[PDB]
């Protein structure tokens, strides 16, 4: 029952009650909606600037992939863990634009 | 801002004057249109209440921010764990009533993600309207100083601040001194560019005297805040969690 976003790409990771550690999600089946979900979660209300798919640089062995057949219940409850990404990509995601002067072009 | 040079319109454009009483008291960093990061040691009694607050943005010289000209603060959110004698946890949320419009002169910092990895003594910029030498007067114009990370081992020396640094602290400056943040400057921003964007690193906190050798600054280490702010910001205007 929480969001994350790791490092300086903004990698969406979810943290697991059971394994006890954070993994990122796969970019399989993502959306804008989702990512609009998962800021909401991080409280940034009504705000979004992108999200995308990236190739994870971590070597990482666990993800947590979207279960498209879940229903209608929350992202949480759609996320279950996978070895991998079908779409080799994991989810990077801004909430907001941010972190611009303007000198940076 | 000690040993720093006065600011260019948009090189900070996160940088806030809260005032109180229609005059300069702290600093703080924009971070959503409703949302700035300050110190909690700004807002203690009798000073807790939201309605003392007015936030300037997008504005350099103090005799620019007038009543009218600022941004009324609706809430004001200490750490639950600020210590007042220690100064651990010295940070502290505040909600605008109105949501500032961004432009080229107003727009947010990120909030630093877990996993930075900056170099132990990365290159960070301080901003604010303190005093530009020691128990000095507010300065009328936005400064701004490069200062290094010193690693907070370093920086418990006993020759530096014996053990002082928790790790809900970071300190930034010069050991030899110089260049460093000063009354006023607190709850303001230490920023570091990294990936080409511009992080909050920091929330100006405290040190002993401003820019003396072997006495450093000390911020807020804001990325262990991170959560905490995402929860308030997510608590605000939530019926059930
Ligand atoms: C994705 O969700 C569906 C439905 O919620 C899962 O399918 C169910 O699996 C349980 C346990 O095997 C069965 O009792 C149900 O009858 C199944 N319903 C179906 C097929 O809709 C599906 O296995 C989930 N996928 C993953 C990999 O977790
Ligand atoms: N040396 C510093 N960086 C430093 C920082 C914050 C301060 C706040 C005060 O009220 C007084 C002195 C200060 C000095």
């Amino acid at each position: 029952a929480c969001v994350r976003l790791y490092g300086p790409n903004f990698i969406l990771q979810v943290y697991s009650s059971q394994r006890k550690s954070w993994h990122p999600v796969c970019q399989d089946d993502w959306n804008e909606n989702y990512g609009r979900a998962a800021c909401r979660d991080m409280g940034y209300k009504n705000n979004f600037y992108s999200s995308q798919g990236i190739v994870d640089d971590s070597g990482s062995t666990s993800f947590m992939k979207l279960n498209t057949s879940a229903g209608n219940v929350d992202i949480y409850k759609k996320l279950y863990h996978s070895d991998a990404c079908s779409s080799k990509a994991v989810v990077s995601l801004r909430c907001i634009a941010c972190g611009v002067n303007l000198n940076s072009d | 801002i000690v040993g720093g040079e006065s600011a260019l319109p948009g090189a900070w454009p996160w940088q806030v004057s809260l005032h109180v009483q229609n005059v300069h008291v702290c600093g703080g960093s924009i971070i959503t249109p409703e949302w700035i990061v300050t110190a909690a040691h700004c807002v203690e009694k009798p000073l807790n209440n939201p309605w003392h607050w007015t936030a300037f943005a997008g504005i350099l010289r103090q005799s620019f921010m007038f009543y009218g000209a600022g941004y009324q603060v609706e809430k004001v959110i200490s750490h639950p764990n600020y210590d007042s004698k220690t100064k651990n946890n010295d940070i502290a949320l505040m909600k605008l009533q109105k949501p500032l419009t961004f432009n080229d002169l107003v727009k947010p910092v990120c909030l630093p993600n877990p996993g930075m990895m900056l170099q132990p003594e990365q290159l960070c910029w301080i901003s604010g309207w303190g005093a530009t030498e020691e128990k000095g007067k507010t300065s009328e114009v936005l400064n701004a100083a490069k200062v290094l990370l010193i690693e907070t081992q370093r920086c418990n020396s006993r020759y530096v601040y014996d053990n002082l640094i928790t790790p809900a602290m970071i300190c930034a400056g010069f050991l030899q001194g110089n260049v460093d943040s000063c009354q006023g400057d607190s709850g303001g921003p230490l920023v570091t560019s990294k990936n080409n964007i511009w992080w909050l690193i920091g929330d100006t906190s405290w040190g002993s005297g401003c820019a003396k050798a072997y006495r450093p600054g000390v911020y807020g280490n804001v990325m262990v805040f991170t959560d905490w702010i995402y929860r308030q910001m997510r608590a605000d205007g939530e019926f059930v969690e």
